[PDB]
């Protein structure tokens, strides 16, 4: 059943890229200021 | 049996702790010989869930490869568990009792935060003395002169001393702090309506302060790399890694 | 559970703040020894989202490199919650009232 | 009596052709936010896009006794949703008693 | 019936995803910091 | 498509959900039940999107 | 009797609802003190069966 | 026999993988737009 697992592997990765995006723009708004 | 185990496996992927603010670092500026403390705030990433920061089920590991040191689980105390009621009164600077803890109220829920690492330090000085009975006091912040402290208590000389002066009731009051072992504590800084629970809610902001002991405080980090790893019980660890060589003043920025 | 969480992850990456206007510093001029106040403005990054600045959640920090003094959550109060009907009722310095909130 | 330890800064106003002065008294370093541009929803304490929100940091007795001179002043705002705004400035010397720095 | 077997494979997949998830956040925050 | 409309009363409508998990679950007589569970942060717009 | 069981076991594995369309929460916006209602739409999972 | 069980489970696993596609495309559209 590739649905249940990949659904979690999805959210396990969507949250990962979210944190990376959070800290990436965090560096951006810092240096420009 | 499968359902609960898949359900529990789902909750694991939704912890998502991150780093906020900055990583400050303060040492004796003129003679860069002693290391005093490290303080950085740590928040959840986004509105996903509440993360656990209890000092019983969390590990903070400090290590510096360039000098062969590796500490594990220097996480001992927190100020999240203490209620602001008992802490409200018993601290006397001069004439009047100064209030360290702040609080708000909104949407039917009260909030608790601390304005300074110093006010949070003094609040930590009292709570270890009276709230949670311990025979060894890892920190002892007093107003007596450091020489006088050595006279009244002999074993207060091996620890590393660092001062923080204040201004209460118009008189310049000084303080002295003595740490006998490298430990770390936490205190709420923003959006923590969960006092006493020690569970950082979503989007909250929590502080983390590491006080250097005598064994490690005698070394200064120059051209070295630092690794601080806050490992909760479930989910994502957080490895603070930086490369610094000089203090640039009384305190550093990174 | 995944869908609702993806919706929030998008909301986090969208909101941000910028330093609109300049930053001002108030200190006694002839004998530069007394600090008075620091003022500036702030707005969302652009026309992307509405940010909430309720002091119960957000926290303005502060630190000083030279004097070593550091702070945390100096943000306590705001004027967004009050309504302009309550302010304009009664205040004056002379025989006639004055309106504060335009 | 206890208003003697607080900080002081004076600002004057001309009401009905008459000069009126005001004196300040603050006992703790704090900061507040008020609407300054295009904020329709008042009371909800929300800053929509397009609306500028003013921020005023008031000094106090613990810090006002000093003056920031040749040092890196760092203020940082951290909302609950989104990335924080970290301001880092460096000042040479204030001028006019109200300096852009 | 095979769902009695799919549970074992499924839970194992979630663990590999979770471990990969936070190792990305750990290294992702590192490179940005 | 059917539409479900939960009308709060005096007992529950006197509250407001904030930084919580709200769960609804419809259960027909045959077939799986639906399990809705969202985490509301801050109501905005007077018609919240979540 | 074994026939009716399979005829009913298939319907149990086939019927299922799903949330189509967003969920709407209505509260007093200037002062978040009250709660009015919640509304959302439901539909069968796919073109598989009626509930 | 297990042929009917395998037939019943096959109907069940398809629906979950189907409804996962239902939400996967929706959030893909909303985010991309």
């Amino acid at each position: 059943l590739a649905g249940l697992d990949t659904a979690i592997i999805l959210i396990a990765f969507i949250i990962t890229a979210s944190v990376l995006a959070y800290v990436a723009i965090n560096m951006g708004l810092f240096v420009t200021q | 049996k499968a359902k609960s185990t898949i359900n529990k496996g789902e909750e694991t992927a939704s912890t998502a702790l991150t780093l906020s603010g900055s990583v400050l670092y303060a040492v004796n500026y003129p003679s860069n010989t002693r290391s005093y403390w490290i303080y950085f705030t740590v928040s959840p990433s986004s509105g996903v869930s509440s993360v656990e920061l209890s000092p019983s089920t969390t590990a903070i590991s400090f290590t510096a490869s360039a000098e062969g040191i590796s500490y594990s689980n220097i996480y001992e105390y927190t100020l999240l568990t203490v209620s602001p009621s008992e802490l409200a009164n018993q601290v006397y600077a001069n004439g009047q009792y100064l209030d360290l803890v702040n609080q708000q109220t909104n949407a039917g829920q009260t909030y608790v935060y601390y304005p300074n690492p110093y006010y949070a330090l003094l609040a930590l000085n009292y709570t270890l003395s009276k709230i949670d009975k311990v025979s060894p006091s890892p920190l002892y912040i007093t107003t007596t002169t450091p020489s006088s402290a050595t006279q009244i208590y002999p074993f207060l000389a091996h620890d590393n001393m660092f001062t923080f002066t204040l201004n209460i009731s118009g008189t310049l009051v000084t303080y002295y702090a003595f740490v006998n072992q490298t430990f770390a504590f936490t205190y709420p800084v923003a959006g923590d309506p969960l006092i006493g629970s020690a569970i950082a809610p979503a989007g909250s902001v929590i502080g983390v302060m590491i006080l250097f002991g005598p064994d490690l405080g005698s070394h200064v980090f120059q051209y070295q790399t630092i690794t601080i790893q806050i490992t909760p019980n479930i989910g994502s660890p957080l490895t603070i890694s930086e490369y610094v060589y000089q203090p640039e003043g009384s305190v550093s920025v990174i």
